C-alpha cells in the first residue's frame, strides 16, 4: 500500500553515531489485527533448543540458585547457576532442580527404624514438615518399613528411652502404594480416594524414590508452558569460568547432566575462552555453550568462527557495574544489541542481552532489536526464591544485591558494587506479569509473534524515532504533586 | 524450530 | 544486710509532683539468681479472671476485632472488640472468637444426609470447616448416623450429581465413640490413641449430644497458656458504650457469652457510668466489667465503690490521642498509673494501663509502677491479625491506624487523629517477643514474679531514679553516622 | 487468685 515513511528504520537510527540506550528512543506503532493473548512469543536461545518465554536469569550468586532455577524453568525461561562456589556444590543443586518431578516433592529426609523421637522433634522444626518415609536401613536404596506423621508422635512421653519406630507407626497393613511411573492426576486420584495424606512410591524391587505431601496438590497448578527436555527434564544450564580448573567443574556439571553453559566473563575475547570452547566442542558435542560478554561486532566474529551457539551481549551496561567508571571499557548496550544481533544473524547465532533492564519496556525494547532472549539480574533479584534472605532496612523489605566483580565477592580491583533492591515477590506472580508486558507491547507494534517482529525490524517496515532528555522527562510521571506507580 | 526462529525466510540480503 | 539507699522508692518519686511518663524514669536492678525462663508473669485483669501474659489488646476499630482476639487470647492476654459497629456484628465476632477453639462442642451445625454436597460448600463458606457430623433427622438432638470430614470431597466435579451424603461417610460402627458422663481428659486419651482426628458423643441410645476435634488438641501443644475457662473456650471481651441504647448492645454480648466488659470512654468519672454499672450488677452478677478512663485517685474512688472489678486508666496519653491538646485534661500516664495504682490495692481491685506504650520498656515501667495488665494500641496495629488491609505509600508497607475521636470515626470535637503505622508481622512471632522482654526486664530487676516486682515495689525495696532530658537523649542510639535498630 | 496477685501478703500497711 501507500505506507508513509514517518520514522527511522534501524540502519538509520543506530548509524548516527550516538551511543543510544534503551531509555533513549522508542517504537513507533502500527496497524494491530489481532488480540491480545493470541501471540506466540516463542524465543530461542542456542542453535538448538527453544524457549515459550523470552525470559532468562543472570547467573550471580545472589540472584539465580535452585529455586530461581526451577521457578523460572517451569514459567517458561531458563536460569544459570553461579560459580562463586565449590563445584560439588554447583553439581548439588543442578541435580537438585534436573530432576524436581513436576511438583512431586523431592528430597525426601529419612530415618532408621531403630532412631528416637527427638531427632524426629529437632528436624521438624529445622525443614517444617511432618510426614517422613522409614526403610530397613533408613536410607534410600533399602525396602520399605513405613511412615510417620505428626498425627503418631505427638503426645508420647518415653522419648528418652531409646524409642524404636516399628512400635509406634503403621508398617504395611494400611499402607497404600502406587505403582511406579504414574502421572499427576492419576496419583491425585489415588490420593483422593484413598483418604490418607501421603502417598509413598516403590519400584519393582520395593525401593522407596519419590514421595507426595497431600496439601499442595490442592493448588498444583498446571504450568503449561513449561519448557522441559526431550526426556521432559526442565531446562536448566548453569555457568563456569575460565581459569583452568573449571574443567572440573563442567565434566561434574555434564556428569549432572546440564544441557547449556554460560562462559561469563567481563568481556568475552579471550584466547581463554576460545581455547575453552574449543575444548568443549571436541569432549561433548551435544553439549551447547554461551559465550561472552561481547559488544562489537569484532569479538563477536572472534566467538562465532569457534563453534559458540550464542551470543551474550553487553559489558559496562549493569545495574550494579563500575566497569565504565574503574576500566573504561564497554559501550551503551542498546547499540550493542543491534550491531551483535546484526552480525549474529548472519550465522544463525541467538544473541543474549543482559544489563540495563529495570522494566518490562526494556526489555521488549531489547528483543525488537534483534536480541533473542534477554538476561535479566536486578529485576530478578528480591523475590522470594532468590538465595539470602529478607531483611527490613529504613522500613523497607528488601534482600541484598551484589556483583561477581565486587570484592565482597572476591592484589585485586573492584568492578562491581554491593547494594540492595526492594521486593517483588515470588515470581510466579511476578513474570508473568512480564510475559504480558511483551504481550502488550509486541501487541502495539503490530507483529503476531517475537520472531516476525524481529523480521519486521530487519526488513524496515518496523520503524523507531530517537529521543531526547527534554521528552525522557515528559515521557515518564510528571506535573502531579504525588503519584504512586502500581505495575500489577 | 530454531534457525528460522531468528528472523525467518532469506534472512540475511546484504 | 546493709543494703545502701541508692536511689529513691516509688513514693518518693511521685509525690515530687512533676509529671513523669514513662520515659522519664527508670528502674534500678538488683541481685539475681534465676534465669529469664524460671520467671512467670501470670497477671490479673479483674478481681477473678486471671491471664498468663499482661497484655491485652486496645478496642478500636483497627486494631482488634475476633482476628487478633484469638490470635492474641491463644498468646496468653486477651482482647475486646470496639464498639464502632452494630450491635449484630459485635455479636457475631464475639462468637466466633469464643468459638473458633471448644473441648466439649455444644451444639454444633449437623446435617441431614438426604441433601447435597453442594450445600456443604456454603456451610464451609459459612463455617471454615468441612469436619461436620451427620445426623437422622437434621439437628443436634437426634440419633447419631455419622461424620464427614474435609478430606472427602476432592474428587467431585458434580456439584449435586451423585451427591447424596448417605452413599459418601463412613458407617456409624467403625467411628471411634465415647458415652456420655464423661469428662475430657479420658475423652482426649481415647481421641489421641484411635489417631483418627474427630470423637463423638452419645448416651445409651446412639443419641449425639456433643463431639470433639483434634486442632484444639493441636492448638493446646502449640499454645501452652493460653487463658481459658471452665467450658475451656478462649476467653474475650468487648467494648461497649455509655448511651441508653448500649443496654441493647449489652444482652447481646451476654447472650453471646462474653467474659468481661470495658467501659469505653474518654472520662470514666461519670452518672452513666455508675449507674450502667449499678444497671448490670443486678443483672449480671458473675459478669465483670471494667470502667475508665480514670487518670486521678479521686475518680477511682466513685468507680470502686460502685462495683467495676478493674480500672481501666490513662486518658490523653495515647499514639493517636490529642485530647490534652484539645480538651487540656488529662495527665501524664506514669503518674496516673501510679497513683491509681496504689488507690486500687487498697480495695483488691486490678488496673491496666492505656497508651504510651512505645516499645518494650514501657511495659516493664507499667507493670513495675503497680499495673496489672498493660493495653496496646499503636504496638499491636498494623500486624496480619489487625483488621483492614495493607497499603503501600513510598514502599514502606503500613496500615491505616484510626481512633475514635477522630472525627473519621464519627457540630462535633475531634479527640484523635487518623494515621498509619508501618508492618510488624504477624504476632504470634511478635508477642512471643514482648513476653521474652518483659521477663528479661523482671530478670534485671530482680524478680521472677510480677507479684514480687510490685512487693519490691510498694515495700520500698525496688526504687527508681529521676532521668533528665539529656541523660535520657544518651539513653537511645547516638554518637554515629547510622544504624537500624532489629529489635526481635 | 487477683486478690493475692496484685501484691501478696500485707497488700496495704497505710
Ligand atoms: N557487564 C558484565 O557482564 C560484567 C562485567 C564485568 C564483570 N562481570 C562479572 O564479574 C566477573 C569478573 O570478570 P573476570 O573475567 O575479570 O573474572 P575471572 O575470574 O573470570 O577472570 C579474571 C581475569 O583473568 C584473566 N583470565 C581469564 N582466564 C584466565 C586464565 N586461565 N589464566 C589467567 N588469567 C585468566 C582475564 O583477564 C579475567 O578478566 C565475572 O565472573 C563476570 O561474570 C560481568
Ligand atoms: N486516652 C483515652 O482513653 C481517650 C481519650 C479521649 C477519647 N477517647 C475515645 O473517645 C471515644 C468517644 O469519646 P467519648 O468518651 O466522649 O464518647 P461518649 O460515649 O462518652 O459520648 C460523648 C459525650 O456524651 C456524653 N454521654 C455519656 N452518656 C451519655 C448519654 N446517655 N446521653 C448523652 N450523652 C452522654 C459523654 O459525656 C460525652 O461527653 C471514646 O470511646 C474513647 O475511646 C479515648
Ligand atoms: N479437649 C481439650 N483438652 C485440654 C484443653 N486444655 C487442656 N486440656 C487438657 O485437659 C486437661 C485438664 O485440664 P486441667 O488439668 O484441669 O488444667 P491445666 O492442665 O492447667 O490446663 P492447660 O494448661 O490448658 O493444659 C489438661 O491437663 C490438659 O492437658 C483444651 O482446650 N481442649
Ligand atoms: N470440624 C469442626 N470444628 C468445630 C466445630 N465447632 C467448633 N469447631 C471449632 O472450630 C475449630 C476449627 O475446626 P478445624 O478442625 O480446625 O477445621 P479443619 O481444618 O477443616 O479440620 P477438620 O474439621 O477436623 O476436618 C475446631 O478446632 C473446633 O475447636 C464443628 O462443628 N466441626
Ligand atoms: N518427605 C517430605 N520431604 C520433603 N518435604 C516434605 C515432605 N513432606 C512434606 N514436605 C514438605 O513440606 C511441605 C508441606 O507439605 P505437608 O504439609 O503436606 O507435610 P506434613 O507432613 O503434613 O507437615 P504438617 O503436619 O506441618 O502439615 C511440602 O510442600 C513439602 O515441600
Ligand atoms: N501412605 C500412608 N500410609 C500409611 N498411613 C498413612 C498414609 N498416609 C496417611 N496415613 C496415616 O494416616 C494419618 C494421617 O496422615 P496425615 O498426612 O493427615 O498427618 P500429618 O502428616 O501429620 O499432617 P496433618 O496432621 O496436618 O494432617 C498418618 O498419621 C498416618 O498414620
Ligand atoms: N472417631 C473417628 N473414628 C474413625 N474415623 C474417623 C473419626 N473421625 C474422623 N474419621 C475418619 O477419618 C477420616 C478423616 O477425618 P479427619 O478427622 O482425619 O479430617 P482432618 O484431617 O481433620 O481434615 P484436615 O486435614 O483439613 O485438618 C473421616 O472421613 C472419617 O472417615
Ligand atoms: O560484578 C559485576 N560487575 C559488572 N557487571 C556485572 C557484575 N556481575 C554481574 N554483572 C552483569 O550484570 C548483569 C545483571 O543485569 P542487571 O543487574 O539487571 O543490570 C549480569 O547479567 C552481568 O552481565
Ligand atoms: O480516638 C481516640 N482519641 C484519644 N484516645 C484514644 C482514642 N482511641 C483510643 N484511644 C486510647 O488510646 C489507647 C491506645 O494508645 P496507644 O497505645 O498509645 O496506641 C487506647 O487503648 C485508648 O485508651
Amino acid at each position: 500500500s501507500y505506507v508513509p515513511d514517518d520514522g527511522l528504520t534501524a540502519q538509520q537510527l543506530f548509524n548516527c553515531g550516538d551511543g543510544l540506550t534503551y531509555n533513549d528512543f522508542l517504537i513507533l506503532p502500527g496497524y494491530i489485527d489481532f488480540t491480545a493473548d493470541q501471540v506466540d512469543l516463542t524465543s530461542a536461545l542456542t542453535k538448538k533448543i527453544t524457549l515459550k518465554t523470552p525470559l532468562v536469569s543472570s547467573p550471580m550468586d545472589t540472584v539465580t540458585e535452585a529455586g530461581m532455577a526451577i521457578a523460572m524453568a517451569l514459567t517458561g525461561g531458563i536460569g544459570f547457576i553461579h560459580h562463586n562456589c565449590t563445584p560439588e556444590f554447583q553439581a548439588n543443586e543442578v541435580r537438585k532442580v534436573k530432576k524436581y518431578e513436576q511438583g512431586f516433592i523431592t528430597d525426601p529426609v529419612v530415618l532408621s527404624p531403630k532412631d528416637r523421637v527427638r531427632d524426629v522433634f529437632e528436624a521438624k522444626a529445622r525443614h517444617g514438615f511432618c510426614g517422613i518415609p522409614i526403610t530397613d536401613t533408613g536410607r534410600m536404596g533399602s525396602r520399605l518399613v513405613g511412615i510417620i506423621s505428626s498425627r503418631d508422635i505427638d503426645f508420647l512421653k518415653e522419648e528418652e528411652h531409646d524409642c524404636f519406630l516399628e512400635e509406634i507407626m503403621t508398617k504395611r497393613e494400611d499402607l497404600v502404594v502406587a505403582p511406579a511411573g504414574i502421572t499427576l492426576k492419576e496419583a491425585n486420584e489415588i490420593l483422593q480416594r484413598s483418604k490418607k495424606g501421603k502417598l509413598p512410591i516403590v519400584n519393582e524391587d520395593d525401593e522407596l524414590v519419590a514421595i507426595i505431601a497431600r496439601t499442595d496438590l490442592k493448588k498444583n497448578r498446571d504450568y503449561p508452558l513449561a519448557s522441559k527436555d526431550a526426556k521432559k527434564q526442565l531446562l536448566c544450564g548453569a555457568a563456569i569460568g575460565t581459569h583452568e580448573d573449571d574443567k572440573y567443574r563442567l565434566d561434574l556439571l555434564a556428569q549432572a547432566g546440564v544441557d547449556v553453559v554460560v562462559l561469563d566473563s567481563s568481556q568475552g575475547n579471550s584466547i581463554f575462552q576460545i581455547n575453552m570452547i574449543k575444548y568443549i566442542k571436541d569432549k561433548y558435542p551435544n553439549l551447547q555453550v554461551i559465550g561472552g560478554n561481547v559488544v562489537t561486532a569484532a569479538q563477536a566474529k572472534n566467538l562465532i568462527d569457534a563453534g559458540v551457539d550464542a551470543l551474550r551481549v553487553g559489558m559496562g551496561s549493569g545495574s550494579i557495574c563500575i566497569t565504565q567508571e574503574v576500566l573504561a571499557c564497554g559501550r551503551p548496550q542498546a547499540t550493542a544489541v543491534y550491531k551483535v544481533s546484526e552480525y549474529a544473524r548472519r550465522f544463525g547465532v541467538p544473541v543474549i542481552a543482559d544489563g540495563g533492564i529495570q522494566n518490562v519496556g526494556h526489555i521488549a525494547k531489547a528483543l525488537a532489536l534483534g536480541a533473542s532472549t534477554v538476561m535479566m539480574g536486578s529485576l530478578l533479584a528480591a523475590t522470594t526464591e532468590a538465595p539470602g534472605e529478607y531483611f527490613f532496612s529504613d522500613g523497607i523489605r528488601l534482600k541484598k544485591y551484589r556483583g561477581m566483580g565486587s570484592l565482597d565477592a572476591m592484589i585485586k580491583v573492584a568492578q562491581g558494587v554491593s547494594g540492595a533492591v526492594q521486593d517483588k515477590g515470588s515470581i510466579h506472580k511476578f513474570v508473568p506479569y512480564l510475559i504480558a508486558g511483551i504481550q502488550h507491547s509486541c501487541q502495539d507494534i503490530g507483529a503476531k509473534s517475537l520472531t516476525q517482529v524481529r523480521a519486521m525490524m530487519y526488513s524496515g517496515e518496523l520503524k523507531f524515532e530517537k529521543r531526547t532528555s527534554s521528552a525522557q522527562v515528559e515521557g515518564g510521571v510528571h506535573s502531579l504533586h504525588s503519584y504512586e506507580k502500581r505495575l500489577f | 524450530m530454531a534457525d528460522y526462529l531468528i528472523s525467518g525466510g532469506t534472512s540475511y540480503v546484504p
